[PDB]
């Protein structure tokens, strides 16, 4: 989980010091999933509606044979142990010809069903390596929150997916300057943002609130201070100046 | 028409999905990237733009300095759009068909 | 409109005539068709309550708390002011919903919250804390496999009746052909979702997660089906009907 | 009516598009269930919206 | 009926033509709009802002 | 099963019937339809064997 913190913008540093807090995050989160599926049967409904849309599509296709379509009787026997033979035929042609626009309505519903099945398919399994498998930078195809981890889960004619997510949650009003000028030259942030509380502008990042002294390791020198607009003056703290005692 | 079809209206008006778009265009501009991934995170639009172009490969430095070239070409690009689609009436047609 | 004097029958586009002259009187008629529409129940589920609102489409209060909305009549429920969260869908951006001695009431459908975004040139929001969250998503893989016998199903246990489909050709030899594709797509998607892999790696003896519970999704050898704890509820809030 | 079900099940296959589309409608349209609006005063660093 | 079969059948056809863009026009909100999109030529030819 | 002495011939959902009564000594059968399954072949190519 340090490596996938640095591909959604967070540093690791803050996973090994926070892991204690995410158990209890994560170990929760996964019991309300478990309380959900029990308690509310209706998040099922997805795959019910594919149960049922079959099921439909079988009756149906059953309960024509009880039509007569035309015909004097929907039952063959009776119809052949009472109409001649050449007189059969004309009801029986009735008889086809309705069971024929029926049997292909069936079949040309499957074949549209299908394709909707089908192309469910390849999203399942897109989501299984760049969801599950992987990870990827798109927004919300693995659900809210910056994609982490995700547990496939098998389920009768279907799948189901289980996605780790990182949503945060709590901010505060801060005030950020485009620039800092020190010695006339533009300092520019090479990670993170410039934010400051009211005393002194720090350089933290944008997901997370990790203050950090100024410093020439976390900026570069560009530019001047009288072109970028809505500079601001700051003292950059240089770490040779001290050492040279030494 | 008159033969027993009949035209369904839809469940959201015109209104209603233009209010989906105020929301999408009001919070990019505040929030930028934020709210689709969470709560709503106000940033200031020229630091927008400036992450933006780091992503992309481009240091923001470019932005602070070129931002009044960036403004001229911009506005110049949406005036193009209200043009287009007032005089080309065909970049359309993908709905008309 | 203005009939030609030598027209006495107007017709539209699909042929049908929208209006008439009257043989003896000279006059322009327009024929309308008489008020036709679908009729529409919107109750609660049967656990909930029995009340019932009926309403109209494309048509004002006619037959016949008689309420108008754009959609058409509806009868049976009550207009309120206030815009809550959509519950029953209807149309025009109408849901109905059963609330408060209640009754079924008909609201405009909300959008959601109103959320303010204060923007200044210096604010900016910083996330001082973050919160995981975890997301469930349910998708269709495979289909129910039905073959069905177009000699068996159109000609039951009859030789004459099945000496007919001879003379259709291909029609039922074809149609076994569209099925049996079908059935062969429904085994691809489970091999190109399921497995994605071509090994089977198993957990450890000793599993030290960091402080994390997996158990819940980590598949269980004491029972007599392999899997895991979630997938045991998924098998049964799924579900003779086949035999006949 | 001697011909079955045909005529129940072409108004459910139709039925079914019009419930189709709403969803289109709701899963494009809708990324967000919260309504975003802009201060009165509008600074967009030289862009005009 | 046979007539109701042929409308029928194109509707719903012409059904899965809107509902693929759909979900074409869902994914582009995600990856162009809401956030920043990496892939080639998805946002259009460039490199997506 | 056990049907009313009034009652004779059942019926399933697919209204084919279910069981009936012989008339001249009364007692109720369950028919099962037969002819089920169909026949598949297995083998390889021909230039195989």
């Amino acid at each position: 989980m340090a490596y996938r913190f640095n591909g959604i913008g967070v540093t690791q540093n803050v996973l090994y010091e926070n892991q204690k807090l995410i158990a209890n995050q994560f170990n929760s989160a996964i019991g309300k999933i478990q309380d959900s599926l029990s308690s509310t049967a209706s998040a099922l409904g997805k795959l019910q509606d594919v149960v049922n849309q079959n099921a439909q599509a079988l009756n149906t296709l059953v309960k024509q044979l009880s039509s007569n379509f035309g015909a004097i009787s929907s039952v063959l026997n009776d119809i052949l142990s009472r109409l001649d033979p050449p007189e059969a035929e004309v009801q029986i042609d009735r008889l086809i010809t309705g069971r024929l626009q029926s049997l292909q309505t069936y079949v040309t519903q499957q074949l549209i069903r299908a394709a909707e099945i089908r192309a469910s398919a390849n999203l399942a399994a897109t989501k299984m390596s760049e969801c599950v498998l992987g990870q990827s930078k798109r927004v919300d195809f693995c659900g809210k929150g910056y994609h982490l981890m995700s547990f496939p889960q098998s389920a009768p004619h279907g799948v189901v997916f289980l996605h780790v997510t990182y949503v945060p949650a709590q901010e505060k009003n801060f005030t950020t300057a485009p620039a800092i000028c020190h010695d006339g030259k533009a300092h520019f942030p090479r990670e993170g943002v410039f934010v400051s509380n009211g005393t002194h502008w720090f350089v933290t990042q944008r997901n997370f609130y990790e203050p950090q002294i100024i410093t020439t390791d976390n900026t570069f020198v560009s530019g001047n201070c009288d072109v970028v607009i809505g500079i601001v003056n700051n003292t950059v703290y240089d770490p040779l100046q001290p050492e040279l005692d030494s | 028409k008159f033969n027993g079809l009949t035209v369904l209206p839809p469940l959201l008006t015109d209104e209603m999905i233009a209010q989906y778009t105020s929301a999408l265009l009001a919070g990019t501009i505040t929030s930028g990237w934020t709210f689709g991934a969470g709560a709503a995170l106000q940033i200031p639009f020229a630091m927008q733009m400036a992450y933006r172009f780091n992503g992309i490969g481009v240091t923001q430095n470019v932005l602070y300095e070129n931002q009044k070239l960036i403004a001229n070409q911009f506005n110049s690009a949406i005036g193009k759009i209200q043009d287009s689609l007032s005089s080309t009436a065909s970049a359309l047609g993908k709905l008309q068909d | 409109k203005k009939f030609l004097p030598f027209q006495q029958f107007g017709r539209d586009i699909a042929d049908t005539t929208d209006a008439v002259r009257d043989p003896q009187t000279l006059e322009i008629l327009d024929i309308t068709p008489c008020s036709f529409g679908g009729v529409s129940v919107i109750t609660p589920g049967t656990n909930t309550s029995n009340q019932v609102a009926v309403l109209y489409q494309g048509v004002n209060c006619t037959e016949v708390n008689v309420f108008q909305t754009r959609a058409g009549c509806l009868i049976g429920a009550e207009h309120v002011n206030n815009s809550y969260e959509c519950d029953i869908p209807i149309g025009a951006g109408i849901c109905a919903s059963y609330q408060t001695s209640q009754s079924i009431i008909a609201y405009t459908m909300s959008l959601g919250a109103e959320n303010s975004v204060a923007y200044s040139n210096n604010s900016i929001a910083i996330p001082t804390n973050f919160t995981i969250s975890v997301t469930t998503e349910i998708l269709p893989v495979s289909m129910t496999k039905t073959s069905v016998d177009c000699t068996m199903y159109i000609c039951g246990d009859s030789t004459e009746c099945s000496n007919l489909l001879l003379q259709y050709g291909s029609f039922c030899t074809q149609l076994n052909r569209a099925l049996t594709g079908i059935a062969v797509e429904q085994d691809k998607n489970t091999q190109e979702v399921f497995a994605q892999v071509k090994q089977i790696y198993k957990t450890p003896p000793i599993k030290d997660f960091g402080g994390f519970n997996f158990s819940q999704i980590l598949p269980d050898p004491s029972k007599p089906s392999k899997r895991s704890f979630i997938e045991d509820l998924l098998f049964n809030k799924v579900t003779d009907l086949i035999c006949a």
